[PDB]
């Protein structure tokens, strides 16, 4: 029984929020303060069991932590989807303008 | 009915090739000079 | 059958070129 | 439809003040943006990083805020990444890097204000075409 | 006579059914190689990785093409402008995957067709004719050069050479339009005037000479029998034809000089096709068609589309869809 | 492949030499009117 | 001697070859278990690609058969680096981190069938036997790696269909029944495991350089789920530079 | 085939082993669909077209 | 080339045309069933 | 490939019918008195 896994993911929180485990890095441009510095850190230290685990990235400044805190409501986590994270696609997913 | 799919062209060519041959020979005989 | 048909037509054209060139009605002056 | 004083009225700062640009300022802004910026920023996109555009809403969410004359003028002096975290004069045209981006050498403060006004005014005219890229051509 | 002398006499002989000549000495082998390879490849070649992305395109009849879809497929983008003779491949299987037949065919053909042009000069000389038929042939020849050699050079790959096939040709045209807006280029416009006008004047000349043929036959025979090969007397009345055409338009718009007419008939299509060829050969270095995208703006600055902007939308469609897996970066720079 | 390369090289050289020597072999005189063009 | 530049190499084929060690390189590179190490450069140059023939119902022993490479000298993995861990039983474990760690390769079987594969050691984790106090010509590494889909998720088939992009149906057959086309319309992204053995044949104990032979096994391309992949065995030579880190 | 099988049994093969040692190629000759006197004048084409392509 | 002296005209009279066409058509009418099978 | 199964006979007759017509006319022209 054959499923398109990307379409399927759009019906999860991946379709509603920035998925720290899957979403491409340009999505962090949506909110103040996340790109490129925090965005890079987040993608690099993924995956996360819960959204709050993003606060435990080593080396974050206090300012960075507070920015992360303010933006947790815009984040989610779902299981890592091979199709979305292979190919370096979290850094460049073939979409420009 | 599940007939052989080459029967049509086999039959058409079977008729047409030799028929044409004879028509060619007949017409060029008629067009030849009389006595 | 399709391929055969294409190649057959092409090969007839090539033969025609040969006859049209080498077995043409020769042009004759008056 | 006309290019009215209302169209030409844009935020000066983050505190609610506006400035009403003259028609000559609008024209200068277009000319100067073409001269110094459009090789990368034609139509409000960014050719060398298409993820960042010159849309007003994008500029509003930059740090510090760039959706006003002061933020844009400051950007042209001392450009930063979108989160304010790194100074990028070494790879982005600025007055600070006019030595390595020589077209910046002749730009005056007046000229920066004009360029800034162009970036703010143009989407008021062009809507989604501004920063929209080819989809909206 | 010695052997070399005899051989030279034969090569340059005006009595061979088909003229050989020194040009022909190069033309005959190169055209035969190009022809034989093309025929075999068009029939039996496996798929070719035209775009260098390990995405092989099937061009041959035996691999699922008909006459219209079939082609010999350009050499791989991985090769670019590198010379890829059979002997640079580890095997014929590799040679085939990478589109080796294309290069063999186009290089032998361009050499052979250049020698066909030379041969037209050469025979004209042997027969005591004037020499310029070859100059008229330079127009289609230049056009073949443009699409098989100059465009690849400019873009940096034989993968962007015109494919040797009917649908392949249309692909080349649509992508060329996307990339160069050729329709808006005045050299392609001159080319159109050249071929539409060549067709118009062809029909016009044919119709006017046919109109004015002198009665030499009866109603139950072809009028063609009224002309005999090599007769001294002209077979139509040019005075009547001019009488006609000069009234159709006005007197001084019609040719009463056959030489002047026949020169115009040569020059119009030849010059137009030279501009067509030069269009392709200069768009090869990305000097492109006129760009009036957003040229008309209202008092506020709203874009007021013209028919140029609608063309632009079509072009965008072509651009974004072509070679759909080959681009990784936002601009198509070649 | 090496043998093929050499064979083609020899073939091409043979034909090119025929073209050059042929046009060097009194070509201006091979016409139906005035031959003394030297 | 030599120290070759890009201009000496370019177009020769040498760029797709792994460095070699001369026949005198039969030494022992000591491992201090208190020291951390890296592989600074791992290179794999395949010399043979074998594909497992697919037998008829029989359940005969299917053989791996030779194939002809059609994608030229574009096959080697190189500039790979990663941690070389010393484990508590004296075994070493290489954990691949980065590098040019894949190549798409197309090989052709007798009769013309083309077999694309993503020849790779992505996410390699390979370990030696216990108690490896020196790397020697008796050392070997055995391990596993990941084999992601040969095409990534944006890839569009010739009718415009894809996983992360493209149409989701056969738009040229607008009223065809969808069920028999599901396998072609619904793209799937494969992720399987491969296995590799590295057999060290030469060690320069002074420089930390080792070379030998490898044999890897993995699946070929499945065309985003449209067909079954083949089993491929890759054999070749390798080179590694080991360093204290 | 019977001779081979009997030799295998006599060497201590089981029945499964004895019959499993017969080459498929040998067994396929002992099938009437490969007999050339089972055809028809207007039954055109390869033998595969009648009974099928033999698989196992 | 001087002409070849071995040339001869060929003839098929009407009755032969009709006989020939009958042969061909009847053979077709007979063999067509087997061709379709 | 799933081609139209009448394409073969369509193509064959498209060639043969007019070609036959022309051959009949040619040969009977040649056999006329010189
Ligand atoms: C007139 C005959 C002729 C010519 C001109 C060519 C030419 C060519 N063939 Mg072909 N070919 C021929 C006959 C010919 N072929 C025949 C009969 C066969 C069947 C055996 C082939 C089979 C063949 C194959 C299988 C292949 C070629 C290829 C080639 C190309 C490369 C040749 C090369 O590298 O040699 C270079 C040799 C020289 C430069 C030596 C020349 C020495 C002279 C004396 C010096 C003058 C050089 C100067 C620049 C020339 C200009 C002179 C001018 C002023 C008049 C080229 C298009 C290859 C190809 O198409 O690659 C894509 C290829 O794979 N050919
Ligand atoms: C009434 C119909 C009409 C008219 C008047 C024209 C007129 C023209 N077309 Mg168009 N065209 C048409 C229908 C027409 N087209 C159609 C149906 C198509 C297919 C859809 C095209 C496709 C087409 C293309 C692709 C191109 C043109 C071009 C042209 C120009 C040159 C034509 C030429 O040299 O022809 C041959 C005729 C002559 C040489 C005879 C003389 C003709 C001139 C114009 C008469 C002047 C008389 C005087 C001023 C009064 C001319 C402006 C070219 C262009 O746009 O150039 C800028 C061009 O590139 N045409
Ligand atoms: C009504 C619409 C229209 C018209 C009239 C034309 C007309 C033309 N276009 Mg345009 N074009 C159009 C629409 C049109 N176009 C559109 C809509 C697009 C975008 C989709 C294009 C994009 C386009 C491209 C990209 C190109 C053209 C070119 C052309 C020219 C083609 C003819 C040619 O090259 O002759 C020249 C003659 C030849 C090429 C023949 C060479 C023959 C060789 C020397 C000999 C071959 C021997 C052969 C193999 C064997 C013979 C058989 C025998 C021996 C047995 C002509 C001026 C072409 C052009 O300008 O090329 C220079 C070209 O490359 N056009
Ligand atoms: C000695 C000649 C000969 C033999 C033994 C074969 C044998 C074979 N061919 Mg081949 N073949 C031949 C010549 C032959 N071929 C020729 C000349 C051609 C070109 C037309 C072909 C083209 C060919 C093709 C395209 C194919 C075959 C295939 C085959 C196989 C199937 C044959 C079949 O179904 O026959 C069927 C035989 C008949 C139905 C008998 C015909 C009886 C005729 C019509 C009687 C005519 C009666 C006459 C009109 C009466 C006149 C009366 C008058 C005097 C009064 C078989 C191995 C097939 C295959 O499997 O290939 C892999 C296949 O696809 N062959
Ligand atoms: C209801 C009412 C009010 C009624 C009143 C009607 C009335 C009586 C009116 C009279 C008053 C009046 C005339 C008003 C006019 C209004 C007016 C201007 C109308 C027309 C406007 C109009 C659009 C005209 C279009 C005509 C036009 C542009 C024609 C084309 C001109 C042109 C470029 C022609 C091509 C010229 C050319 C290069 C030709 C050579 C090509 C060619 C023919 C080669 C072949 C060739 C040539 C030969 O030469 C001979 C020999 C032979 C062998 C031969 O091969
Ligand atoms: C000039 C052009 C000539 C015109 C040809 C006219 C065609 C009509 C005649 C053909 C009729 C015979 C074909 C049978 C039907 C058919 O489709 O075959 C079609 C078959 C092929 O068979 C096909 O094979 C396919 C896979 O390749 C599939 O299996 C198809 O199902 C299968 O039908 O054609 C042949 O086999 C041709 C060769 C026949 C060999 C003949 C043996 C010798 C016969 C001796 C006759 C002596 C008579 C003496 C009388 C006096
Ligand atoms: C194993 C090799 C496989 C490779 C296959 C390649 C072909 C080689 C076959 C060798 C046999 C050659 C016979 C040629 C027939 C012939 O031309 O005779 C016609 C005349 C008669 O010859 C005349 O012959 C006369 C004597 S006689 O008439 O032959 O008796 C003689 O007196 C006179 O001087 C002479 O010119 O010959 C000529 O006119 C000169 C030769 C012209 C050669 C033309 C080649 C053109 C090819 C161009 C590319 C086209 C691509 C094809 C697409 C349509
Ligand atoms: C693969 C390549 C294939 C190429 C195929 C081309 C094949 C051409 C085949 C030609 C065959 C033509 C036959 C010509 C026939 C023809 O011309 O007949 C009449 C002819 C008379 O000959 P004459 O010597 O009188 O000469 C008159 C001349 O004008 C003839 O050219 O006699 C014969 O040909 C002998 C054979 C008699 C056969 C007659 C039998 C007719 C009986 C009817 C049978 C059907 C009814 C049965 C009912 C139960
Ligand atoms: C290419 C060589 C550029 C030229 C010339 C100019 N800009 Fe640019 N700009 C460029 C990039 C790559 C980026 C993104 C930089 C990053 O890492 O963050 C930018 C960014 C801007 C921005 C910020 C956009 C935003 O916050 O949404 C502004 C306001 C901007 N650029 C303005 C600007 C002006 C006014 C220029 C001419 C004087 C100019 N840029 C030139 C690349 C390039
Ligand atoms: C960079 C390369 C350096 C090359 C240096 C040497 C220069 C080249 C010299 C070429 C010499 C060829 O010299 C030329 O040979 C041919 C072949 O026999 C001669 O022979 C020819 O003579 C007459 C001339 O009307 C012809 O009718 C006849 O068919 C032919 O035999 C030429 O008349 C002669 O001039
Ligand atoms: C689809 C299948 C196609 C089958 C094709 C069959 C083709 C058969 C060709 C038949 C050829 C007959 O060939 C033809 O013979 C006649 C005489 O009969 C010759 O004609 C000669 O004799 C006649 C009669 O004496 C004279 O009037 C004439 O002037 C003279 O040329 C033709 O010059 C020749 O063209
Ligand atoms: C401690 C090392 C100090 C080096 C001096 C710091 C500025 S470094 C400097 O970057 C400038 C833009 O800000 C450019 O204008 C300049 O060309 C570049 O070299
Ligand atoms: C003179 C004949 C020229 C045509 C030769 C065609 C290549 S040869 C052809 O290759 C195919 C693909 O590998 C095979 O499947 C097939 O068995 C084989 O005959
Ligand atoms: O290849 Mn054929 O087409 Ca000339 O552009 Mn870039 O590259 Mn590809 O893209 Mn668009
Ligand atoms: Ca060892
Ligand atoms: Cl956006
Ligand atoms: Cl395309
Ligand atoms: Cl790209």
């Amino acid at each position: 029984e054959l499923v398109n896994v990307v379409d399927e993911k759009l019906g999860t929180a991946y379709g509603e929020k920035i998925d720290l485990n899957n979403t491409n890095i340009a999505a962090f441009i949506q909110y103040r303060g996340l790109y490129p510095t925090l965005a890079k850190l987040i993608v690099k230290n993924a995956p996360y069991e819960s959204v709050e685990d993003v606060l435990n990235i080593p080396g974050l400044t206090e300012r960075q932590k507070q920015i992360l805190r303010e933006n947790l409501e815009h984040f989610t986590v779902t299981e890592v989807e091979t199709a979305l994270v292979e190919g370096g696609d979290r850094y460049n997913n073939g979409l420009y303008k | 009915m599940e007939v052989n799919q080459l029967g049509l062209i086999a039959t058409a060519l079977f008729v047409l090739v030799p028929s044409v041959f004879l028509i060619i020979l007949y017409v060029q005989t008629e067009s030849q000079q009389k006595s | 059958m399709e391929t055969i048909t294409y190649v057959f037509i092409f090969a007839c054209i090539i033969a025609l070129f040969f006859f049209a060139i080498f077995f043409r009605e020769p042009p004759r002056i008056t | 439809a006309e290019l009215t004083p209302e169209v030409l009225t844009v935020p000066l700062n983050s505190e609610g003040k506006t400035i009403t640009l003259t028609e000559k300022q609008y024209l200068e802004g277009k000319r100067l943006f073409q001269y110094a910026c459009a090789s990368c920023h034609v139509g409000g996109i960014t050719k060398t990083n298409p993820s960042l555009d010159l849309r007003t809403e994008t500029l509003a969410l930059a740090t510090p805020p760039r959706d006003n004359i002061e933020g844009l003028v400051d950007y042209m002096k001392n450009p930063t990444t979108y989160d304010g975290e790194q100074e990028i004069a070494e790879v982005h045209p600025s007055l600070r890097s006019a030595d390595i981006f020589p077209k910046m050498r002749n730009l005056t403060e007046k000229d920066l204000v004009a360029i800034a006004g162009h970036i703010l005014v143009e989407p008021k005219i062009l809507g989604d075409k501004w920063g929209g890229g080819k989809v909206y051509y | 006579a010695n052997l070399w002398e005899r051989f030279c006499n034969w090569v340059t002989s005006t009595d061979n059914r088909l003229y050989v000549g020194w040009f022909g000495v190069i033309m005959i082998p190169t055209l035969l190689a190009a022809t034989i390879c093309f025929v075999i490849a068009f029939i039996a070649a496996p798929p070719v990785d035209i775009d260098g992305i390990r995405e092989p395109v099937s061009g041959s009849l035996l691999y699922g093409n008909n006459i219209i879809t079939g082609a010999v497929v350009p050499s791989s983008n991985a090769i670019g402008l590198h010379f890829y003779p059979i002997w640079e491949a580890a095997s014929l299987d590799e040679w085939l995957y990478n589109g080796g037949p294309y290069q063999l065919i186009i290089f032998h053909f361009l050499l052979g067709a250049s020698c066909y042009m030379g041969r037209q000069w050469e025979l004209s000389y042997r027969l005591g004719m004037r020499p310029w038929i070859c100059v008229a042939y330079s127009a289609p020849l230049a056009s073949a050069f443009a699409v098989f050699l100059i465009y690849p050079i400019g873009q940096g790959s034989f993968s962007d050479g015109m494919p040797l096939g009917i649908s392949g040709t249309f692909n080349f045209m649509i992508v060329f339009q996307a990339e160069h807006n050729i329709l808006m280029h005045p050299f392609h416009q001159l080319g159109v005037a050249g071929v539409f006008g060549g067709a118009l004047f062809c029909a016009m000349h044919g119709s006017l000479v046919t109109s004015s043929l002198i009665r030499e036959t009866t109603e139950t025979e072809s009028a063609n029998y009224g002309y005999k090969f090599g007769q001294e007397e002209e077979t139509y009345n040019i005075v009547a034809a001019h009488g006609y055409f000069g009234r159709l338009i006005f007197q001084y718009a019609s040719f009463n000089n056959s030489r002047s007419l026949h020169f115009f008939l040569a020059a119009w299509p030849v010059v137009g096709v030279w501009f067509a060829a030069l269009g392709i050969s200069t768009m090869a270095f990305n000097l492109n068609g006129f760009n009036f995208n957003h040229s008309v703006i209202d008092a506020k600055g709203n874009v007021i589309n013209t028919w140029a902007d609608i063309i632009n939308r079509a072009n965008l469609g072509m651009e974004v869809m072509h070679e759909r897996n080959a681009h990784n970066f936002p601009l198509d720079l070649a | 492949m090496e043998t093929l390369k050499i064979t083609v090289y020899i073939v091409v050289t043979f034909f090119v030499l025929l073209f050059v020597f042929g046009f060097l072999s009194g070509d201006p005189a091979r016409n139906p009117k005035r031959k003394d063009l030297e | 001697a030599a120290t070759l530049t890009y201009d000496d190499i370019v177009g020769t084929g040498l760029a797709n070859k792994c460095p070699t060690l001369d026949d005198t390189a039969r030494g022992a590179y000591p491992i201090d278990s208190s020291q951390t190490y890296r592989i600074a450069r791992l290179c794999l140059q395949p010399t043979t690609f074998l594909v497992k023939e697919e037998p008829k119902n029989k359940r005969q022993e299917a053989e791996f058969v030779p194939t002809k490479l059609v994608t030229r000298e574009t096959t080697s993995l190189d500039q790979i680096q990663g941690e070389l861990k010393v484990n508590s039983d004296g075994s070493l474990t290489f954990v691949e981190e980065d590098g040019i760690d894949f190549q798409p390769v197309t090989v052709q079987m007798a009769g013309g069938e083309r077999i694309p594969l993503l020849f790779t050691v992505k996410n390699l984790v390979a370990s030696t036997q216990p108690n490896v106090t020196s790397i020697t010509t008796s050392t070997d590494f055995k391990g596993e790696f990941n084999v992601p889909s040969y095409r990534t998720a944006n890839f569009l088939d010739p009718k415009g269909r894809g996983l992360a992009s493209g149409y989701d149906s056969a738009i040229a057959l607008p009223q065809a029944k969808e069920e028999e086309l599901a396998r072609a319309n619904v793209k799937r992204f494969s992720l399987t495991k491969g296995q590799i053995s590295l057999n060290v044949a030469k060690v320069d104990g002074r420089t930390g350089e080792i070379a030998g032979t490898f044999e890897s096994e993995q699946l070929s391309d499945d065309d985003m789920g449209a067909h079954e992949p083949h089993e491929v065995k890759i054999q070749g030579v390798f080179y590694a530079s080991i360093e204290p880190a | 085939i019977n001779r081979r099988v009997q030799a295998s049994l006599a060497s201590g093969a089981t029945l499964e082993e004895a019959w499993s040692a017969i080459p498929e190629k040998l067994a396929f000759y002992d099938y009437i669909g490969n007999n050339p006197a089972k055809g028809g004048l207007f039954r055109t084409g390869p033998m595969n077209k009648g009974d099928g392509i033999a698989q196992a | 080339m001087e002409p070849n002296p071995n040339r001869q005209p060929v003839e098929l009279n009407r009755t032969s045309l009709y006989l020939g066409l009958l042969l061909i058509l009847v053979l077709a009418l007979l063999f067509s069933s087997y061709f379709f099978n």
